[PDB]
């Protein structure tokens, strides 16, 4: 016979991707996909296109009451969620108890 | 900032369609599930065997 | 390998084949080179893509705010709220880790099955006109030109056409 | 199901480069293919990418210029072509291999919405409207000439007159600018009874024109 | 590579007729041919893939078949909706080539064009350029010859032709021939004619005007 | 197919066989017809039924009222209650969809394995007394009556009994 | 068996082999005995141990007190708390039962594949120098001493060395 | 990762017996091997146990005296040797077969 051989084989590359299986850990594969999200843009954004409501120097109690260390919205405003930094202190400047604070915060969230 | 998003976390928004995330368990909006997993790599190709020997 | 083809009787892969996952290395007087089996490669890509799409698309969610705020006299519901979040975290993490672990094993065996099937498909086409020589390789007892080569890749090899040519060569190599 | 929303129309000059977006409504890993149709010509597949096999297969004509890429997390496909030339002035489409069977590589399946791309040395030029005064039935119209780029929106009497209205396709003249003609047939009696005004709108140049097509009298 | 050759190049029917479009390949593509329908100003739609397997949402009237090198797409009864251009694309090997194109038209009785002419306006003449417009309204068939006769001398290269798509009400076409000349050459002549030779007209129809009147 | 039998080297199924999942088509002088392998069919039905029973019976529940009623000043616990219901909905939907998707793949391969095993069981019984001719078919070199036929279905074929009869016929067909 | 080796063409196991999961029974003039294939046995133990470790180690928990105390006027949150506990109980029970059920099936097939691969590895080494006689057994046409025996266990059998010795014996047993 | 914490040092007289503990920080089913090093001498593998294959493989020198065992729930390994003699005065180590590949039987991997 004049040689004339034919071979069956599979593909290989230089990829260093390693995956974990039930029977063996760190198996190198030619191609793989990542199912986990671990990166964030590091900025609070506009959910549903509507910008959030930012308070800053005040908590929700300060802004809703009108503490002199807080701003107010004169025009018709809208928001998708509320941002309240932990540095916010200027809320109920006069000491006292604000009833249903957590309930009102949730109702004012959007 | 002034860019739209469909998911928001205190550490920052995410623009992803993957079903899992591990950035922050507290999210607002249409967001993937939060897991403690470190590496979820799904193999699509076959075992790489380029070794000459 | 579950089917014994990948890392089995085919010891290693081919870096010279870059156009597909599974294929062939041919050799004749016209030369030699690598080619990928279009039929088996595309049918494996579709399954893997469906596999990836199935994992992702079946996860459909809606708008939801996880954050809940409680005061210092609402510890029990706060602990109840935390118990809900932690329980979901453990359930999702365990399922996600095991899903990848089990499906990664399935995917590698899927490639193993496809390689094994391709070898057997060629084996059924050639029958005794070729000699198995290991490493997933066949030696032809008759001359096979470029038209004859791709005819195996086509899937249209003519066994009776070279049956008598190969049979005469079969009984002379073995003394 | 997933829906494909391509990027908006963009106009550039020869020698530049452009990248086209293709966002998925949900999340999928189906293959990506980009197809171009030139004005008056047939479809032409440009290239493709397999998310699970990596790589990026292009055509012989487009290999070297085009660069098709996709991102997994956003499920968004990108098609970039460099060394832009007047030959590439066309509309580009984004498709994903998907049928009821599944991934079904090879078949375009779900398509996008198209993306008009215009390449020419001409800059943004406002349209000029000249009234074609009318002479059974009579025909009067407006002439939108030497504008860039496409398109121009032409109506009649602020959309009051629609039957018999024929807005002709634009023509690329020898100057690299577009010219358009809009006509409508009305009964000869209402020539003086009703005044006819055409409303040509070309937002790329922020130009909106209302021309009174007065009857011509010798 | 593979050369997809669609036959016929163009066709026409009158709703409810049996339609058959043939697509030929240079090499053998087994059964990796797919049929697509393209509409003016709308995204292309897949109908038949792998020579069979009607896409979800496509009505059963669209039926495809064939293998090897010759393929065929059939529509049982033609409707108003499926009046569009059809393309056959191979996916057997890269590059994936489409067909040349096969347009479908709604059949109509032969209708003579109504020819109108528009001399350049006095407002436009003030700009130093003149545009003479010849209009053909609601005619059939699409094929027509428009000749510009400037002082009985045939102007060539100075005119451009624009044709609208078929109207949805009467299934007719409209044509616009714009012969553009500068104000200098426009006033060099006094008579401008638009000779239209069309099937619906027994003889060519000429509409002319005299400059300055 | 994972094992390459169903839709593999056996191209199509038999509608003439209605009494079972896997079986045989015989041909001799006494006639021809379809018959189902009782042993392999019943052993596959039991596995599938156990598979269906396992999915259903392992789900055991108790009496429970999902409905909870809250007032307008109990939004947070109401949101907490909704968060519990929605989280359970997403978890159950994803597991149920993936369970069917993965188990449906397993079931089809299970039928593929059984078909392949049945062919190999017959192959081991006949050895060189029969010639493989593709499509999961065997050609006998010796005459095989109805008793000989079902003896293969029984699983009691006598290779030495027809060994010399088939060997003489083996060396004459091939010139 | 999925691969048809365990409880398939190898009807029963060996209690005389206690040093491993898969191995060999040899027979020659020097005697007979059982030996275990070290390579295939250890590679199966590692996979199973990884399988057990994967199920256990991926479950990572933290300090948590399940107990919650409510009064007689907090029935709704108490029912909400109970609904959380019962929902977690049903989810974990169903996943745990199905995980064992599916993985137990996978483990048995994994042993089936390994047994089948080991037989085929020996088959590829011997080629026509040995005759398949069923029950996963080979008969040598040439004498094979202890060095020749373990050379198969080593994986270093010399086919050309005994090719002519076995070929002469091959054509005399068959008349 | 898992961490191995062996039992404390113990001193006895000839003829007695001793069992050594090996607690895992987490839970794992990796194999167990015990190795002894005598003062001024080299290392010496004593025995091993495979949690998934059962059994307990020892060395020729130690077979009969040593008894290596492990418990699954606590993931704790135990090495007991009887008929203590002055020759066994040494330091004993507990190791688990584990690398990045996985179970990797044969290699000591993590030590105590
Ligand atoms: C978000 O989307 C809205 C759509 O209504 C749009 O008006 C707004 O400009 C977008 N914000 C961005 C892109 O930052
Ligand atoms: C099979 O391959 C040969 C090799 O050139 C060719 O002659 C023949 O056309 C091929 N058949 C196809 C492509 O269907
Ligand atoms: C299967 O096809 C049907 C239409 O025939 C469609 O409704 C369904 O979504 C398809 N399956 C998948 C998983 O898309
Ligand atoms: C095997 O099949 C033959 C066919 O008739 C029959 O003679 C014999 O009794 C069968 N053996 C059984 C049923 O055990
Ligand atoms: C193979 O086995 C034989 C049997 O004794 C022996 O001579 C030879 O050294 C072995 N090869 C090894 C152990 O590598
Ligand atoms: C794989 O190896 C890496 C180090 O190369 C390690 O970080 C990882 O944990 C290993 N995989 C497993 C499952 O232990």
């Amino acid at each position: 016979d004049p040689g004339d051989t034919l071979c069956i084989g599979y593909h290989a590359n230089n990829s260093t991707d390693t995956v974990d299986t039930v029977l063996e850990k760190n198996v190198t594969v030619t191609h793989s996909v990542n199912l986990l999200e671990d990166k964030h843009n590091g900025k609070l954004c506009k959910l549903r296109g509507v910008a959030p409501l930012h308070l800053g120097k005040c908590n929700i109690a300060g802004w809703i009451l009108g503490n002199p260390e807080c701003e107010s919205l004169s025009t018709a405003s809208s928001w998708s969620y509320i941002v309240e930094t932990p540095s916010s202190d200027n809320g109920t400047c006069y000491p006292g108890d604000f009833i249903d604070y957590e309930e009102l915060r949730e109702q004012l969230s959007s | 900032h002034d860019c739209n998003t469909t998911c928001q976390t205190p550490k920052g928004a995410i623009n992803t369609s993957l079903p899992f995330q591990n950035i922050h368990p507290i999210t607002i909006g249409k967001c993937p599930k939060y897991v403690k997993s470190t590496k979820l790599r799904l193999a699509t190709g076959l075992r790489n065997i380029p070794s000459i020997a | 390998g579950l089917f014994g083809a990948i890392a089995g009787f085919i010891e290693g892969g081919w870096t010279g084949m870059v156009d597909g996952w599974y294929g062939y290395h041919h050799q004749n007087e016209q030369g030699s080179g690598y080619a990928a089996d279009l039929k088996s490669t595309q049918n494996a890509i579709d399954g893997i893509t469906n596999k990836v799409n199935s994992v992702i698309e079946k996860m459909n969610t809606q708008f939801t705010a996880v954050g809940k705020e409680f005061n210092h006299l609402e510890k029990r519901i706060e602990n109840l709220n935390k118990k809900v979040d932690d329980g979901f975290l453990d359930i999702w993490t365990y399922n996600a880790e095991l899903l990848v672990l089990l499906e990664n094993e399935r995917t590698l065996d899927y490639h193993d099955s496809n390689v094994k099937n391709l070898y057997e498909k060629v084996r059924s086409q050639l029958k005794n006109n070729a000699k198995e020589i290991g490493n997933g390789c066949f030696e032809f007892y008759h001359k096979c030109d470029n038209t004859c080569m791709e005819s195996v890749k086509n899937g249209t090899y003519d066994y009776p056409k070279y049956s008598e040519e190969a049979k005469l060569n079969r009984e002379e190599i073995d003394s | 199901e997933v829906q494909l929303v391509q990027s908006g129309a963009e106009v550039k000059k020869p020698g530049s480069s452009v990248r086209v977006s293709c966002k998925a409504s949900g999340g999928t890993f189906s293959a990506i293919s980009w197809v171009r149709q030139a004005p008056g010509q047939g479809l032409e597949w440009m290239g493709g990418i397999i998310p699970v096999f990596g790589t990026a297969n292009y055509a012989q004509k487009f290999q070297g210029r085009v660069t098709i890429t996709a991102d997994d997390s956003t499920s968004t496909a990108y098609m970039e072509v460099s060394s832009l030339r007047s030959d590439d002035t066309a509309v580009y489409y984004c498709a994903r291999e998907e049928t009821w069977k599944g991934a079904t590589i090879g078949v375009m399946g779900i398509w996008g919405q198209g993306t008009m791309v215009t390449v020419s040395s001409a800059s943004t030029k406002g349209p000029s409207v000249f009234p074609l005064a009318p002479s059974g039935t009579a025909a009067l119209g407006c002439l939108v000439k030497d504008y860039f780029p496409e398109p121009v929106t032409v109506s009649w009497n602020s959309g009051a007159l629609t039957s018999g209205v024929h807005t002709f396709p634009a023509v690329l003249q020898s100057s690299g600018l577009y010219s358009l003609s809009s006509v409508v047939t009305v009964p000869s009696s209402s020539l003086g009874t009703q005044t006819y005004i055409c409303n040509v709108n070309h937002k790329p140049s922020n130009t909106k024109v209302d021309k009174r097509v007065e009857p011509k009298s010798c | 590579d593979i050369q997809m050759t669609q036959s016929p190049s163009s066709l026409s029917a009158s709703v409810g007729d049996r339609v058959t479009i043939t697509c030929r390949a240079s090499q053998s593509i087994s059964s990796y041919l797919n049929w697509y329908q393209h509409k003016p100003g709308k995204a292309p739609k897949l109908l038949i893939f792998t020579a069979s397997n009607l896409q979800s949402g496509v009505p059963s009237r669209f039926s495809g078949g064939g293998s090897g090198t010759d393929f065929t797409l059939t529509i049982s009864s033609l409707q108003p909706e499926d009046f569009a251009t059809y393309y056959c694309q191979q996916s057997y090997t890269s590059p994936r080539t489409f067909g040349q194109g096969t347009k479908v038209e709604i059949k109509r009785t032969v209708a003579a064009p109504s020819v109108f002419i528009f001399p350049p306006s006095d407002e436009q003449l003030k700009s130093g350029t003149a545009s003479v417009v010849c209009l053909l309204n609601n005619f059939y068939p699409r094929e027509a010859k428009v000749q510009w006769k400037v002082d009985n001398a045939l102007q060539s290269g100075n005119s451009q032709e624009s044709v609208t798509e078929q109207d949805s009400k009467d299934s007719t076409y409209s044509l616009s021939s714009t012969l553009t000349l500068s104000k200098a050459d426009y006033e060099k002549h006094k008579v401008y004619a638009c000779e239209v030779t069309h099937q619906g007209l027994s003889s060519p129809v000429t509409k002319s005007f005299n400059r300055g009147e």
